[PDB]
RNA sequence: AACAGGUGCCAGGCCAACAAGAAUCCGAUCCGUGUAUUCCGUAC
RNA sequence: CCUUUUAAUUGAUUAUGCUGACUUUAGUCCCGAUAAACUACAGUUCUGCUUAAACUGAGGAGUCAAGUAGGUACAAACCGUACAAGGAUUAAUU
RNA sequence: AUCAUUGUGUUAUGGUUCUAUCGCAAACCAUUGAGA
RNA sequence: AGGGCAUGCAAUACCAAUCAGAUAACAACUGAA
RNA sequence: UGUAACGGUACAAGCUGUAAACAAAGG
RNA sequence: ACCGGUGGUUUGUUAGUAUUUAUGUCAUCAACAUGUCAAUGAAAUAUCAAUAACGAUGAAAA
RNA sequence: UUUUUUUUUUUUUUUUUUUUUUUUUUUUU
RNA sequence: UUUUUUUUUUUUUU
């Protein structure tokens, strides 16, 4: 937002901030007078609203003169009540409450310094066509500043010159004006000119109009109209079952995560779940009898033989791992000789395993060593 | 069709003949669902 | 009264901007588990209460639609939505119990 | 739609103002309903809902035009329609209505 | 299948039978006309028979 | 085709059509045609709607945020 | 036709001099409007010929500013 | 990086937030860092130190650069134990944990702390390493409701019978009319 | 040539068009045609309780 | 049976005779490249 | 035919919950599944 | 690379050949019956045609087409428009 | 190697066809579960 | 498949001489599918 | 069974059927 | 050896592929309109900074 | 003021339409 | 070409 609506907004909240620490006697005695600060708005609006005919530069540099004197008495009045420092002034943190220590009277200052470089030629001008690079920063270096700040006197005025426009609409048609910032916000969405037409296509100059466009077109180009529906082009259907969709509400209270939101944990919840249905049923079953035959003749196995056996995996829709119509899996199907019945063969069976894992067990050593040694 | 000549002609849905084709988007043989 | 259909909204003219959006402010719909513990009456009272504010929101919306413009807080209708099913899950459940036992009877 | 029961319960009727660019009377408020409703079953929906004076209720059809997909850099040229079907429905209150809410206003 | 139907349990006529979940997890068979539970179905040990066709091939 | 659903005309309305096209919109009668154009309206086919008293309710559209909180310790305390 | 389907974009090929302005009718139809925000006392004119940031304030124009010297 | 086919899904994680990693391959090749965010739809993975390009502007007048994301498959797990590069393994213990298994070395690789690991508002596949000013404000440093906002108090009250209910949806349906007479 | 809606919708309309000794195998946009369209595909990772179906066969 | 076949081919065999070339590089030929390098390999494979 | 998918392009030893090298040299920018050499797993 | 094989239908200035692009003729031909004024101290420009009355106790004496063609910022866009009871007894309010 | 100069030679720009799969059984083989 | 699922495709054929229609008192009254 | 119309969704060659993108907690 | 569940091969690396609609006619009827769901890039979770110039990221850009 | 409905006059059915949803124990209040 | 409480039914007629 620019200065002319914050620096309003912030002196009417400081206002009440400072008008809520009266104690009665002092707050019935303002009840019937009021406050000046509580009213830079009318005032502001007034004054814009006062001169007739075009509005220059040097019109637009008296308003703000004319408000800056207003701050400047509403200060004073502020003051006049207190009168007092010797509690008060630690008591009620006058130092944050006063007009002028906020950051906005000095942009307003140097808003007036700017100007006070400006010569009479460009004084009595109405657009900000023919001012140049070269010219701005002419003025910029004059000024002792940068050249952000000149621009932003034009942009203003600019915008104080569509204000006027819409005032002069309003009061004619006798309806409404807004009262406030909000309500100005609020209003300036749907009912604001900002265009004239012209015959023989005609090009309209508007430097507020302008900076919109070029920020927009700054804004725009960076966007994608692939997921974007559009009329006579074919939509991709696999893509809408997984793409997540950031227009669905959210709600905490349910448990499971919505399907156009997270369909990856989505997903993982039902498998998650206990089995459901005669074929889960069924396959939990056959899952556990085996579980249940591996831990019984644990000796008999590998590790990873025994591990594999004990993953948890329920709902698994028909075929989930073929190659075709499936899942990515590594390890396929997968089987284990079960040992002999014969005692003479299932030592030598059992050892022949042990003899694996000593292997494997060796291998680990001898990494571990190196490492070890190798730590010099 | 003329009023004279639509008074004397029956409905296709009437007959079998509906029945008695493969016709189909995938070709000319088509498999009824549940077949 | 007629008033209703207006009053508290964005359309209502009789109040500034920050009460507009001090009452566009909104909580969670009604859940299953709550829902589930009131009796028919409660229910039945919940359900005009819903289309009320149903009706109320659709003027919004249109309003919106008429200006191009997106409609200000445009979950209140998803919540709303979700809350009249689920009132409607429940009696339905609340029935079928009653048939079940019916069958089971004449069997 | 649905076609509309003797007893109903949970009806499912959504009611909203529309805003016409046209000009109306001070007892005249301009309404969107579906196209499947009567004089007197929407004189019922206000009497007993809202509780609102009515006199006079005057419906009409509004059907929205046909439109063609011809401009931007890649037309289709495929007709389309904006909006829907419905019921323009015309309640004459007792009570005054402001303009602010059933007219349109433009700067 | 699509050559036979379930017959009504009163009725004895070929009708559609629904199934309902009850508030405790119950699960029951409705009729379509009758509107009544469907009876359970017979002891697999009773229609176990044996597959000669299966022997001679 | 110059007339008929080709150009997204649609199906055919009343609105579209010469006069004496009968089509509706969906209805329910209220009543019967006599033999001179007359028509006796009956209010015997008039739906009724039913609607509870509002006057004294405490319920409301939403739930306050801070329910959530409370229906959730209540959970851990059957732990 | 608005929907642009008939057979009336074969004259426009050619060129053409000149076209007909309802002027009388167009005028008539304006006055009208005039009339009607005349009545209850709003100036339409005025606002649609009014530079762009200027303000005048009822009947007033350059001439206004002739006698105002000061 | 762009959304993955779902056959392409990780059902279970190697990696974890704030894992030390090791880049196998890229631009930045031989660098190693610290997991910042992990990508479960995505197959992808941050690491600090690693692909930091973006740029963004402070209060201060400075500029600091954030990592992208890089394929999870080009990253590998280092064992503290020998501080060199090693393969993981999975093994389901009797009690239903999983743990992480070292090829080269064959230790344990217990899990990073998991009250450091930060979830996503709107979806949860998306984790984040939480910092120690965060954590903190929960440790110690720790929504008004609208007009239209059902009390607490009255939204819990419970008012349902069974044996109501029956009585009175019997009653309901038994005194029905057919008829209205009562309009006009 | 006339533009008759009347003669039109009586003698090649809907009702019309089925009394017709033709080859209705030809699909056609406003036409009840007969040709057969293979409907809803194969289900992929979905929730299982939501994939319709049938409805004819099964409504109750 | 035209000029552009002539084209193609005098392209294509600029190319063939080349070692590490890639996708981007090798373009519509990506294929034929392709096979005809791993034709090439199958001599290094021993029992 | 190790076309079984992916990883920046041609991967048995890298991601893919169960085997097997962050292997060495060469490389315009420029990652690089690529050339040369060599080890290992396999009832895949 | 070489060597063996290939049912590729494998070979082009031309069939007024089929499907497209782009030159020449070639800044050539084509332009519908009637306009003007809007100022520096008041006013009524000329011409063609001649059903232009909107409560008077009476629904303007009819049909058909427009698949909504006299609404809207010197807009081919967006947004609107069909009330058989005529809602404003709105002769009041401010 | 005839530009006398309205030509030719080289080079550059412009014009210029448009292919990223969302798929893959009812046949055969292997293995496994209950009951004869 | 927990729940729900407007309307149109002219339907007593899960049966029964033929010939219009919500499928026709005898006869008039007829026939290559 | 296969398809057409209307409505919703972000007015769309998708999804969906006024309960119009979900019930997952019955002691 | 029926019947349920899982995996692989062939058809098929050598063969191919269609569902929506603008336009013609009274009708029958005929018909392959308009690159892709798509700036580009492996990565946009790299499109920074701003006034001219020099500056940032990227193999390559204004 | 028309359309709707009887007659002329016609299942000579104007797809998604109707005084037309299973046809009077209707709780007359 | 039927006009105001709805049906069935007979003769004449500006």
């Amino acid at each position: 937002r620019e200065l002319g609506l914050g620096a309003a907004s912030a002196i009417e909240q400081k206002a009440s901030a400072f008008f809520s620490r009266l104690t009665d006697v002092q707050q019935r005695q303002l009840e019937k007078q009021g406050l000046l600060a509580s009213r830079f708005y009318r005032f502001l609006v007034i004054s814009l609203m006062e001169k007739e005919g075009t509005f220059t530069y040097y019109d637009f540099y008296v308003w703000r003169k004319g408000c800056l004197a207003y701050l400047k008495a509403a200060e004073e009045e502020m003051q006049g009540i207190v009168g007092k420092s010797a509690r008060k002034l630690a008591d009620l943190g006058w130092e944050k409450l006063r007009p002028s220590t906020s950051p906005e009277f000095k942009e307003m200052e140097l808003h007036l310094k700017i100007l006070s470089h400006f010569t009479p030629e460009e004084l009595s001008r109405d657009t900000a066509e023919q001012f140049t690079s070269a010219a701005i920063k002419n003025i910029a270096k004059a000024a002792e500043t940068s050249v952000k700040n000149v621009k932003n006197v034009l942009l203003g005025h600019a915008i104080a010159l569509t204000d006027r426009t819409w005032y002069m609409r309003l009061m004619e048609m006798q309806r409404p004006i807004p009262q406030s910032v909000e309500d100005y916000l609020l209003l300036a969405e749907t009912d604001r000119p900002y265009m004239i037409r012209l015959p023989y296509g005609e090009k309209f100059y508007n430097y507020e109009l302008e900076e919109a466009l070029a920020k927009k077109r700054a804004s725009e180009r960076h966007k994608s109209q692939r997921d974007v529906p559009r009329l006579g082009r074919k939509q991709h259907r696999i893509r809408r079952l997984f793409v997540p969709n950031a227009r669905v509400a959210f709600d905490r209270w349910a448990r499971i995560p919505h399907a156009r939101l997270d369909a990856y944990g989505n997903f993982l919840y039902r498998l998650n779940q206990p089995a459901k249905g005669a074929a889960a049923v069924a396959r939990a079953a056959e899952r556990e009898k085996l579980r249940v035959e591996m831990s019984e003749n644990a000796e008999f196995y590998s590790d990873a033989a025994l591990s594999a056996s004990r993953i948890t995996l329920n709902n698994l829709p028909p075929g989930a791992f073929r190659r075709r119509t499936g899942m990515q899996r590594k390890s396929g199907e997968i089987h284990h000789v079960a040992p002999p019945r014969d005692p003479v063969l299932r030592e030598l069976f059992a050892a022949a395993i042990q003899r694996e894992k000593d292997e494997k067990r060796n291998r680990e050593r001898r990494a571990q060593e190196d490492a070890a040694a190798a730590e010099k | 069709i003329r009023p004279r000549k639509k008074g004397m002609r029956l409905d296709r849905r009437r007959s079998k003949k509906q029945y008695k084709h493969g016709r189909h988007v995938g070709g000319w043989n088509y498999r009824w669902l549940g077949s | 009264g007629i008033d209703e259909l207006w009053k508290g909204s964005y359309l209502d003219p009789t109040i500034g901007a920050k009460q507009k959006e001090a009452n566009a402010v909104a909580g969670d719909a009604w859940p299953a588990c709550l829902l589930r513990m009131k009796s028919f009456e409660d229910l039945h009272k919940l359900w005009y209460i819903c289309l009320k504010e149903k009706n109320l929101l659709m003027g919004e919306r249109w309003a919106a639609r008429q200006h191009k413009q997106e409609m200000k807080q445009p979950e209140r209708l998803q919540k709303v939505r979700r809350t009249m099913r689920r009132i409607l899950i429940v009696l339905t459940k609340r029935e079928i119990q009653q048939q079940c036992l019916r069958a089971k009877d004449i069997l | 739609p649905p076609k509309t029961p003797r007893n109903v319960f949970f009806p499912w009727q959504v009611f909203s103002v529309h805003r016409t660019g046209a000009f109306l009377e001070r007892r005249r408020v301009a309404l969107k309903v579906p196209v499947n409703l009567t004089k007197f079953e929407i004189q019922s929906y206000l009497e007993k809902i809202y509780g609102a004076r009515v006199l006079k209720v005057s419906t009409l059809i509004v059907v929205p035009r046909r439109r063609r997909d011809i401009f931007g850099p890649r037309p289709s040229m495929r007709y389309y329609r904006v909006g829907c079907t419905f019921k323009k429905a015309i309640v004459t209150l007792e009570d005054g209505v402001p303009d602010a809410v059933k007219m349109l206003r433009s700067s | 299948i699509t050559n036979v139907a379930l017959l009504d349990p009163v009725v004895k006529r070929p009708t559609r039978v629904k199934r309902r979940f009850m508030m405790n997890g119950e699960c029951v068979r409705i009729s379509k006309l009758s509107g009544s539970a469907m009876p359970e179905p017979v002891s697999t040990s009773a229609l176990r028979q044996p597959n000669l066709y299966q022997e001679y091939l | 085709a110059k007339v008929g659903p080709s150009k997204g005309r649609g199906p055919l309305l009343a609105k579209f059509a010469p006069v004496g096209f009968k089509k509706g919109f969906g209805a329910i009668g209220l009543g019967r045609h006599t033999k001179k154009g007359f028509f006796i309206i009956n209010t015997m086919l008039v739906p009724m709607f039913k609607v509870p008293d509002l006057s004294n309710c405490k319920l409301k559209c939403y739930v306050a945020p801070d329910t959530y909180r409370i229906v959730q310790q209540s959970f851990n305390k059957r732990e | 036709n608005k929907v642009r389907t008939d057979k009336k974009e074969r004259k426009r090929a050619f060129p053409q001099r000149g076209f007909w302005k309802k002027q009388n009718f167009l005028q008539v139809k304006n006055n009208t409007v005039r009339l009607a925000f005349a009545v209850q006392g709003v100036d339409l004119l005025k606002l649609k010929r009014l530079r762009w940031g200027e303000v005048r304030k009822g009947n007033t124009g350059w001439w206004t500013d002739d006698y105002r010297s000061p | 990086m762009k959304f993955v086919h779902p056959r392409h899904w990780i059902l279970q994680w190697k990696i974890r937030p704030g894992d030390k990693v090791v880049v196998i391959s890229g631009k930045f090749k031989t660098i190693r860092g610290t997991v910042l965010q992990i990508d479960k739809m995505r197959n992808g993975v941050s690491v600090s130190g690693v692909k930091e390009q973006k740029r963004v502007k402070q209060e201060d007048g400075s500029f600091i650069r954030i990592p992208g994301l890089i394929h999870v498959s080009n990253v590998m797990l280092i064992d503290q134990a020998i501080d060199l590069p090693t393969r993981v393994a999975l093994r389901v213990d009797d009690r239903g944990n999983v743990v992480r298994i070292s090829k080269k070395s064959g230790l344990v690789i217990p899990w990073p702390n998991g009250e450091m690991i930060k979830f996503g508002d709107n979806r949860k596949s998306r984790e984040f390493l939480k910092s120690k000013e965060e954590r903190d404000v929960e440790l110690r440093k720790e929504e008004r409701a609208g007009p239209k906002d059902t009390p607490a108090e009255v939204a819990v009250e419970r008012t349902y019978d069974y044996q109501r209910d029956v009585a009175t949806m019997q009653a309901l349906r038994q005194m029905m009319t057919k008829y209205n007479r009562d309009f006009r | 040539n006339e533009s008759s809606p009347l003669h039109m919708g009586a003698g090649s309309a809907n009702w019309t068009a089925v009394a017709r000794l033709e080859d209705f195998t030809l699909r056609g946009l406003s036409h009840p045609p007969w040709i057969h369209v293979s409907s809803r595909p194969f289900y992929g990772a979905g929730g299982g309780a939501v994939l319709a179906a049938c409805m004819s066969s099964a409504v109750w | 049976c035209n000029p552009q076949q002539t084209r193609r081919k005098q392209q294509y065999a600029s190319i063939i005779g080349k070692q590490g070339l890639s996708k981007k590089q090798c373009g519509i030929f990506w294929d034929y490249y392709k096979r005809k390098c791993k034709k090439r390999r199958s001599t290094k494979k021993f029992i």
